[PDB]
């Protein structure tokens, strides 16, 4: 339904109505808050791992040669 | 199916890229997941209409048998 | 006629065979001559001459590309009318041959038994008795062998 | 242009059609 | 166009008004 | 199952030993594509033994196998 | 006598007649590639 | 309710009475068939139209047809 | 209540288990048994069950109707229906076979069916 | 009769929402209506005739009226080639305001009109919007009068007499020299006093027609028997449509082709040809003996009409009780040849176009082509499903013997094991001739495609007298005695427009055209093979020996003899309806592509990419795409939103029949079992009771409710599609 109402309101040109980033948030604020934890573990809950889990959660983007590896997925 | 097409465009959008000698990421579709991703609309057109130009793109070269088989697995 | 002209006198034709040898050769320019990559580039590109001389006298579009005539002009016979006939001889002989078989196994005790398991010896007679099918059959229809009756036939309340 | 009488002429007609309609509508 | 405001009665009417009225007329009707 | 499990993987390895550019691509990981199946030149299917670097033409592989068998220090 | 029965079961000859058709086929086209006519 | 109709070549095997499981049908004396005996369908107000029935009957064609009508809470397997 | 129950009753030598038609293990008493069901079906599909797991022969199944009135319905006669049964009268018969019934032109506009001779 | 619905006691007493589905579907199955006698069928249907035509009539007054009010008319007659026509003005509070603007044209936020109404009612003669709304005004009227009709017919003393309606030789007099005939001439009437005058810039209205002569010779040439006087002087080469600019006096013509500024055929032309139709009506309909002791019975025609070798049997002997007795057998003749019209109206109206400038408006003429194929496939289907209804309902076998109609019952396996031939042959080979050049493609060798010359199909464009394929036959002959007799008349016009290549009129055609009609001849054969199956197995097969006695449609008969779902002639209707929507979207794809190709001026594009089907999804389907799917998007919205919307709508549409084909009753049946339990179990919920148990949908039911949603879906998508890549592009 969340589609639809957007779709709708993108083809009424009613972008202000939508559920977006710019518009009506749904940030999945569990799971930013679940990343943050993981990002915040190394040192902390985790006191002898030197770095994240994975770099999916947070931290550092890693590249070989000029293409990315892995870096923190936003939601 | 949907899982999957999910990942496709996340990780093109939001993770997958080079990163130039200045160090700014420049993603494969450039970040358009968060702004078309929203509505159906943004799926058809920014993700399956997009991302199928090289497949349909794909005869005379060495992709073609993926062209081929993207005809053959419709019918 | 403009809209249909011989392969060899049409420059759209000359063309395709060009590209096709320069997309072959901008490929085999990334090879070092005695590689591998080379040889099996080059044997293409030896393919592409061939191919385009063998086509040179088909009839020709405004696209370049070989169009085949189907009317029955015997100016065209090969392209359809020789292929039409060669086809219509081995498709008969499956046929024929199949249906020999066929009424071989309704003569056997457990018909059945003989569709799904070949007895081998009776397939390959018939098999290799399919190469006059079309006396064959002419000799069945003529002596009424070829066709059952109307009567013998079961058929749904009309 | 169509003038506001000549849209409500219309209507009224459109009206008259609606009353013959639910006629025959109720007795078929 | 010369009545301009009509649209602002009859769309509403066509729209809300009489579907409402049809669905309930239609729903007392199949169900006595 | 399990010893048509270990036809399939023996193939895998075969084709990796006879048909691939896996030791160029040791040298080159991030330059060469990984490839090991070769097709037969007839009917014009050699279109697909595409230029995928390290001295053969072939298929593009996405199996990860190169990637594996580096793991595993296979050289 | 029973290996031989397998062997003519319909799906073992349809598969070794069509590899056979199919080798008979794809050797014509290895050595008189790009036939477009007789 | 539905209708269900039992046809002269019935051969009395009771299969579709056996099959029902609506208890629609009955097995009924009669000299018409070696058997001595007929289906019978007396309580076809029961009959939901599953046509198991007509799946067990031997005869070619069917002794026992069963032609779907109008619909019953009982036809319709309703337990609401 | 509002809608048509059926009440099965039946008697067992030994507390067997068995399978409820609306699902899951019940234990019938060493004696007199009485389930509802909301249909005919389920009474029969565990008669069925009684009959064929634990040669329980004796069930009865009646109809309640929401007036109050109990109909004996199953076994109807006493004797099973598949076993033929002095005193019950042939319904449905149709004379010859399928193949006599007549078009749906010739029986157009009127009560009569193509099976009705 | 105390609940709905009153005409099926059966259904009335059914305790489940049920009830009020089959209520709905079968409210027009008058046949099987309680207590219905044929005398009062007829009637109704009579009846319920006025009112679909009363309804006809309000839906044009509707268009008329609201291009009256709304539209831009007059504005569109000054510019026909720049200007976009309107349809109506949107009235939408949900719009927002980037919606208002993306919407607006001019001062009005209003759709756009791709119906070519504005073309045609131009050619006609209309100039303002004071005759349009006199239009919708007197179409009200007509209306009324059908809706007066309509109520008179089914009081006591106007309800027509059951012999009245089998009067066939009558109504055929009628209906020819009156409803054809005299309608062609009373047309002629308009074109020779109203929409031909209008062409030169002469205003003849009620006001004047009766002073103002459509010939300066008036009606003196027509009694003297000089008819060659009102072909002289015809519109010049150079005439300026809507003015007298160039304009000649001529009311009867036979120049052939096209006016060269409009593209659309000459008027007096189409004057000309409606006198000539009017005649050949007004005579034919003299054919048939009613009440004066001239004429045939029909009757006495079909039954000499029996060849005497007894091939056909008894011949044509019963054929005129089984039609005259049967409106199915009525309704399947007159669906079938209003579908090959409906036809001949998509190829012959884009070919020689009859409407001024419509040939410039690409939208309108795709959308009228794609729309009325749509409609013919429709009718034919129909057609067929009424043949099958008419064998289940109405046939007698006693009444027909050894006559044509039960000689085709009688080989009905031949008709059926030849039509799977035809289908499996075309299939096959059109299926591998693609296959084969899509490969060969694919390898980068597209000089190995087999591309087969249409030579049949050019050899007929060349005997019309298309020079371009090098054939010198009959009209493309200068000395063929076809060429010579016509040289003075139409043939000079003719050879005009057939060789000009910036036309519709006799397409170029190649490899591609050749692959896309097999592809036609496959929908079209399958399509038939499904129908006639069907129709010729609607009385029983060897797995359903007594099917007639189930009739038209029900569900199945159960899983007994290997299983029997889809086995009722009504389901070959179902099947059938996937493969027109199939068939038509082929022909309409073609249409489309062949023609976006032509109007481009990339002919080419077409020619080469047609021959193998990822030129078809590539550069048809992909790339015609991206207007419509940017109708709106992140950045903003533009007016081809509302088509992005719909197309995507109708995909969903599409998608939600797929639920209902593939998934059936049973599992559904047990879902709302689970529903009706936690219903009544729910506090201050289960004080709220149905009136009607909730039940799954019924077998046939969700076949019908499936085929509805995806056959919407169909036409929404290709509707969405067809005008916005239009639209869009140009
Ligand atoms: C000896 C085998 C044989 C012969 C002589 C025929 C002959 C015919 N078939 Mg039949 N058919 C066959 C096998 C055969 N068929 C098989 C195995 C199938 C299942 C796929 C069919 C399915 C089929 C359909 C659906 C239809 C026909 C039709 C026809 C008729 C029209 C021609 C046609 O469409 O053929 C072409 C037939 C096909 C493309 C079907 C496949 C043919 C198979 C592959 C050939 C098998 C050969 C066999 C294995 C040889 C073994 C012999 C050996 C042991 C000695 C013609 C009477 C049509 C008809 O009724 O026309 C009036 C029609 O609509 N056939
Ligand atoms: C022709 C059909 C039609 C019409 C004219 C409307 C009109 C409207 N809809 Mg839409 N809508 C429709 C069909 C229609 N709808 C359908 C079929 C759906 C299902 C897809 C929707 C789904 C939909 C949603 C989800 C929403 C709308 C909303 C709106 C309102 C937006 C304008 C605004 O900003 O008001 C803002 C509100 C007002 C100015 C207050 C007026 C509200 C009513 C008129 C109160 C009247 C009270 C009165 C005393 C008693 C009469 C009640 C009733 C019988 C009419 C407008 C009233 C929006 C809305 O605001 O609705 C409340 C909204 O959120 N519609
Ligand atoms: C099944 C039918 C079939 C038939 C009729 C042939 C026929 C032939 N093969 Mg082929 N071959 C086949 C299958 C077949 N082959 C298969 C499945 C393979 C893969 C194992 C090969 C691999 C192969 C090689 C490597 C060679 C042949 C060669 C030949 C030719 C030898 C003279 C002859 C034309 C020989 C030839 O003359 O080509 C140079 C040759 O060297 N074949
Ligand atoms: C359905 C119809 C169809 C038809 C009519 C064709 C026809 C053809 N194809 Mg195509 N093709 C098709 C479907 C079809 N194909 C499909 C579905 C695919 C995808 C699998 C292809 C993929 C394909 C490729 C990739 C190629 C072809 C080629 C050919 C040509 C082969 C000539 C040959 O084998 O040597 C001659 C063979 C004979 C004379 C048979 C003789 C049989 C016996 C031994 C004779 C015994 C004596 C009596 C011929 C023009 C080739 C070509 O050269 O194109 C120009 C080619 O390279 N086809
Ligand atoms: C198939 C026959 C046919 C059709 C479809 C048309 C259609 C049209 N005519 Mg044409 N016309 C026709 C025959 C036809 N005419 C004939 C035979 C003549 C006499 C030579 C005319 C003379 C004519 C004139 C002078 C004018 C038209 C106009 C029109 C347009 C508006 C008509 C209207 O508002 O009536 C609405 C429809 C009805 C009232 C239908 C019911 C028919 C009734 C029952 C019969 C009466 C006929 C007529 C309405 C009144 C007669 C007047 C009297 C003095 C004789 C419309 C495009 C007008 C226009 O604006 O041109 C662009 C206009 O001024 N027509
Ligand atoms: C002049 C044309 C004509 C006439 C007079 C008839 C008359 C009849 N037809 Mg025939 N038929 C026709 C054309 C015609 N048909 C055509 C063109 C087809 C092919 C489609 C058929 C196929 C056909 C079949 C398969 C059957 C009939 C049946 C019948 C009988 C009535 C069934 C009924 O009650 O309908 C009631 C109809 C409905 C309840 C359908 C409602 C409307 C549909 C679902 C469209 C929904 C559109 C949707 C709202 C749009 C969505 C918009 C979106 C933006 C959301 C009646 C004798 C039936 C019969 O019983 O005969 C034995 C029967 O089974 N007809
Ligand atoms: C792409 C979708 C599609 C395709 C390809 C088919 C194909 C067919 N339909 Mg079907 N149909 C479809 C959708 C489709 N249908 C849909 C959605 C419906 C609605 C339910 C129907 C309903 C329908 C009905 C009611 C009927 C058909 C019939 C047919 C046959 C028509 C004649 C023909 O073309 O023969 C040529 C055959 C084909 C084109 C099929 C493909 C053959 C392939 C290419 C050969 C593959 C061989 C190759 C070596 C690969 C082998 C694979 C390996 C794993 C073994 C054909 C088999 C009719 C029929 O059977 O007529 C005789 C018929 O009466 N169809
Ligand atoms: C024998 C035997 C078989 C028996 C099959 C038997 C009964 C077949 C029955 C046929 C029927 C009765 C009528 C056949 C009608 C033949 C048609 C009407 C062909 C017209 C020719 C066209 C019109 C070509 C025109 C043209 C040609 C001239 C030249 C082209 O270039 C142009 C075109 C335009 C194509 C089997 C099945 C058992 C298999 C076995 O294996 C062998
Ligand atoms: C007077 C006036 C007014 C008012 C008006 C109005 C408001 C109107 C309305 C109108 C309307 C509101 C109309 C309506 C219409 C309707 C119609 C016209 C319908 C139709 C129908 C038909 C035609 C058909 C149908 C049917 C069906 C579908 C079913 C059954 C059968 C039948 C066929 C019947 C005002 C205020 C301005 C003021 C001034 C004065
Ligand atoms: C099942 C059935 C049915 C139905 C049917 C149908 C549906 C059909 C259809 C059909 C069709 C749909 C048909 C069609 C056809 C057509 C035709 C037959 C045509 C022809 C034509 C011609 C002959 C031509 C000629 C020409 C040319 C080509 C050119 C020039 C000119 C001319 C004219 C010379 C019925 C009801 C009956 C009844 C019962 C059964
Ligand atoms: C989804 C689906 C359902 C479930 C859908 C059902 C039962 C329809 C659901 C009701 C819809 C949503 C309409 C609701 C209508 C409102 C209550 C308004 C009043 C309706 C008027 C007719 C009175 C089936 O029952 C079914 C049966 C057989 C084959 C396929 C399917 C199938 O695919
Ligand atoms: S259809 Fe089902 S319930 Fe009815 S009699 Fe047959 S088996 Fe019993
Ligand atoms: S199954 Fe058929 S034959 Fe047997 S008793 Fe029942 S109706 Fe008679």
């Amino acid at each position: 339904g969340l589609y639809i109402h957007n779709d709708t309101m993108r083809a009424l040109g009613r972008a202000q109505d939508m559920f977006s980033d710019t518009a009506i948030q749904l940030q999945p604020v569990l799971a930013q808050w679940i990343q943050q934890i993981h990002t915040l573990a190394p040192g902390n809950t985790a006191v002898n791992a030197l770095a994240t889990a994975s770099y999916a959660f947070g931290a550092d983007t890693v590249t070989v040669g000029s293409k990315i590896a892995m870096m923190p997925i936003k939601l | 199916s949907v899982v999957i097409f999910h990942f496709s465009w996340k990780m093109q959008s939001d993770v997958w890229g080079t990163v130039s000698s200045n160090g700014t990421v420049s993603h494969i579709t450039g970040g358009n997941f968060a702004q078309s991703a929203i509505t159906i609309n943004g799926w058809l057109r920014d993700f399956l209409w997009a991302q199928a130009s090289q497949v349909i793109q794909s005869y005379g070269s060495s992709l073609s048998a993926y062209g081929l088989m993207f005809l053959g697995a419709h019918f | 006629a403009d809209v249909l002209t011989t392969c060899q006198q049409n420059e759209a034709f000359h063309k395709r065979e060009a590209n096709e040898i320069r997309q072959l050769q901008n490929r085999q320019s990334k090879y070092d001559a005695n590689s591998g990559g080379y040889l099996a580039l080059q044997a293409q590109i030896d393919q592409v001459h061939k191919r385009f001389d063998k086509y040179g006298e088909l009839l020709c579009g405004q696209d370049g590309l070989p169009h085949l005539i189907t009317d029955g002009d015997w100016r065209h016979a090969r392209e359809f009318t020789i292929p039409a006939i060669l086809f219509l001889y081995i498709t008969g002989w499956i046929g024929w041959v199949g249906r020999s078989y066929l009424q071989y196994t309704k003569q056997t005790k457990n018909p059945t038994e003989q569709e799904i398991i070949l007895d081998l010896p009776m397939a390959f007679k018939y098999m290799l008795s399919g190469f006059l099918w079309p006396l064959s059959a002419w000799q069945e229809y003529r002596s009424g062998k070829l066709l059952a009756k109307e009567d013998e036939i079961s058929v749904s309340p009309r | 242009m169509i003038t506001d009488n000549q849209v409500f002429v219309a209507l009224i007609m459109a009206l008259v059609c609606g009353y013959l309609a639910v006629k025959l509508a109720a007795q078929l | 166009m010369s009545a301009s405001y009509l649209p602002s009665i009859l769309v509403p009417t066509v729209g809300l008004i009489l579907p409402f009225a049809t669905m309930a007329i239609l729903f007392v009707a199949i169900e006595k | 199952q399990l010893a048509i499990i270990f036809i399939w993987l023996s193939g895998m390895y075969f084709h990796g030993a006879r048909f691939s550019n896996y030791v160029a691509w040791l040298s080159n990981p991030t330059g060469i594509k990984p490839s090991a199946q070769v097709v037969w030149p007839i009917v014009g299917q050699q279109i697909l033994n595409a230029d995928v670097g390290g001295g053969i033409q072939g298929i593009q592989i996405t199996s990860g196998l190169f990637q594996l068998w580096r793991a595993s220090g296979i050289v | 006598m029973n290996l031989k029965k397998y062997l003519s079961t319909a799906p073992v000859v349809a598969t070794l007649w069509l590899f056979l058709t199919a080798g008979i086929l794809i050797e014509l086209n290895r050595f008189y590639p790009d036939s477009l006519f007789y | 309710a539905h209708t269900v109709k039992i046809y002269d070549n019935c051969i009395g095997c009771t299969q579709c009475v056996r099959a029902c499981p609506l208890d629609v049908l009955e097995m009924v004396p009669w000299d018409g068939c070696k058997a001595g005996q007929m289906a019978s369908a007396p309580r076809t107000e029961d009959c939901v139209g599953c046509k198991r029935c007509e799946t067990a009957c031997p005869t070619d064609f069917l002794s026992i047809r069963v032609y779907l009508g109008g619909e019953t809470t009982r036809s319709m397997g309703l337990a609401y | 209540e509002t809608e048509e129950k059926y009440a099965m009753t039946w008697s067992s030598n030994r507390e067997h288990v068995f399978e409820m038609p609306t699902g899951g293990a019940a234990t019938m008493n060493a004696g007199d048994n009485l389930l509802y069901l909301a249909r005919k079906e389920q009474a029969l599909a565990l008669a069925t069950q009684l009959r064929t797991q634990f040669k329980i022969q004796d069930y009865k199944i009646y109809r309640i109707f929401p007036s109050g009135e109990v109909q004996y319905l199953h076994p109807k006669d006493g004797v099973l229906p598949y076993l033929v049964n002095e005193g019950r009268e042939q319904v449905g018969r149709i004379k010859a076979t399928i193949g006599k019934n007549v078009n749906p032109a010739q029986v157009k506009f009127t009560s009569k069916a193509t099976y009705d001779r | 009769t105390t609940k709905f619905p009153k005409f099926s006691q059966a259904l009335a007493s059914d305790p489940t929402t049920r009830r009020i589905w089959y209520g709905i579907a079968t409210a027009h199955d008058f046949e099987t209506h309680d207590g219905m006698t044929e005398e009062n069928l007829y009637q109704k249907i009579f009846a319920s005739h006025f009112g679909h035509l009363a309804l006809i009539f309000l839906w044009t007054s509707g268009n008329l009226f609201h291009v009256a009010w709304q539209g831009n008319f007059e504005q569109w007659i000054a510019n026909p080639l720049k200007t976009k026509p309107l349809a109506h003005a949107i009235w939408d509070p949900h719009f927002g305001q980037a919606a208002l603007k993306a919407f607006t044209r001019g001062e009005t936020v209003a759709n756009i009109s791709y119906s070519g109404l504005y073309h045609w009612w131009y050619t006609i003669g209309l100039r303002n919007n004071v005759e349009l709304y006199s239009g919708a005004l007197g179409l009200l009227v007509l209306s009324a009068v059908f809706l007066l009709a309509g109520w008179l017919h089914i009081q006591p003393k106007f309800k027509p007499s059951l012999s009245w309606f089998k009067n066939n030789e009558s109504r055929l007099n009628h209906h020819l020299a009156g409803l054809f005939g005299v309608s062609s001439l009373a047309w002629t009437g308009h074109l020779v006093h109203v929409a031909i005058p209008a062409s030169r810039g002469q205003h003849v209205g009620w006001d004047n027609f009766i002073s103002v002569a459509p010939h300066p010779a008036g009606l003196q040439p027509f009694f003297t028997g000089n008819w060659s006087v009102y072909a002289q002087s015809p519109d010049s080469m150079q005439h300026v449509f809507g003015t007298n600019q160039g304009a000649g006096t001529a009311i009867l013509t036979f120049l052939g082709g096209f006016h060269p500024q409009t593209q659309s055929l000459w008027l007096t032309d189409m004057a000309h040809h409606h006198l000539a139709i009017a005649v050949i009506f007004i005579v034919a309909g003299h054919m048939y003996r009613t009440n004066f002791g001239i004429g045939h019975n029909l009757k006495t025609i079909l039954e000499a009409h029996r060849p005497p070798s007894g091939r056909l049997g008894k011949g044509h002997i019963g054929i005129y009780q089984t039609l005259t007795n049967s409106l199915h057998f009525q309704l399947g003749l007159a669906l079938a040849c209003l579908s090959v019209v409906t036809s001949l109206v998509a190829q012959h109206m884009y070919a020689m176009p009859p409407y001024a400038y419509m040939a410039y408006d690409y939208v309108t003429q795709a959308a009228l082509y794609t729309h009325h194929q749509y409609i013919a496939g429709l009718l034919i289907v129909g057609a067929f499903a009424h043949g099958a209804i008419f064998f289940i309902r109405d046939y007698d076998p006693e009444q027909n013997q050894d006559n044509v109609l039960a000689r085709m019952l009688t080989h009905k396996e031949a008709i059926i094991s030849h039509l799977s031939w035809v289908s499996l042959f075309l299939g096959f080979h059109t299926l591998g001739l693609y296959v084969h050049n899509d490969v060969v493609v694919a390898f980068g060798n597209p000089e190995k495609q087999i591309l087969i010359e249409p030579i049949f199909a050019q050899w007929i464009q060349a005997t019309s007298g298309k020079a371009l394929y090098g054939f010198h036959v009959l009209l493309s002959s200068s000395t063929s005695n076809a060429t010579t007799a016509a040289q003075q008349l139409w043939l000079p016009g003719w050879l005009e427009a057939i060789n000009n290549e910036s036309n519709s009129l006799f397409l170029t055609i190649g490899p591609g055209d050749f692959l896309v009609h097999h592809a036609i001849a496959l929908g079209l054969h399958t399509t038939t093979l499904i129908l006639v199956k069907g129709a010729l197995d609607a009385r029983g097969s060897k797995l359903m020996p007594d099917k007639k006695d189930f009739g038209y449609s029900f569900p199945c008969d159960g899983p007994g003899r290997g299983g029997t779902c889809d086995i009722s002639a009504w389901d070959a209707f179902y099947l059938a309806m996937f493969w027109m929507l199939n068939t038509i979207g082929w022909i309409t794809f073609y249409w489309h592509w062949k023609h976006l190709s032509l109007w481009q001026g990339n002919v080419a594009q077409f020619n080469e990419s047609s021959t193998y089907l990822m030129g078809w999804l590539r550069d048809y389907l992909w790339l015609n795409s991206s207007p419509l799917i940017n109708g709106y998007n992140p950045y903003g919205m533009n007016s081809l939103s509302v088509w992005a919307w719909m197309f995507l709508f109708a995909h969903l549409v599409w998608a939600t029949g797929f639920m209902f084909l593939i998934s059936w009753r049973g599992y559904w049946q047990e879902l709302i079992e689970t529903l009706a339990w936690a219903h009544e179990r729910t506090p201050l919920a289960n004080l709220i009771k149905w009136k009607d148990k909730p039940v799954a949908l019924s077998i046939v039911q969700a076949r019908l409710v499936g085929l509805v949603h995806f056959t919407v879906g169909y036409i929404l998508t290709y509707a969405a599609f067809v005008i916005a890549s239009t639209a869009g592009k140009f």
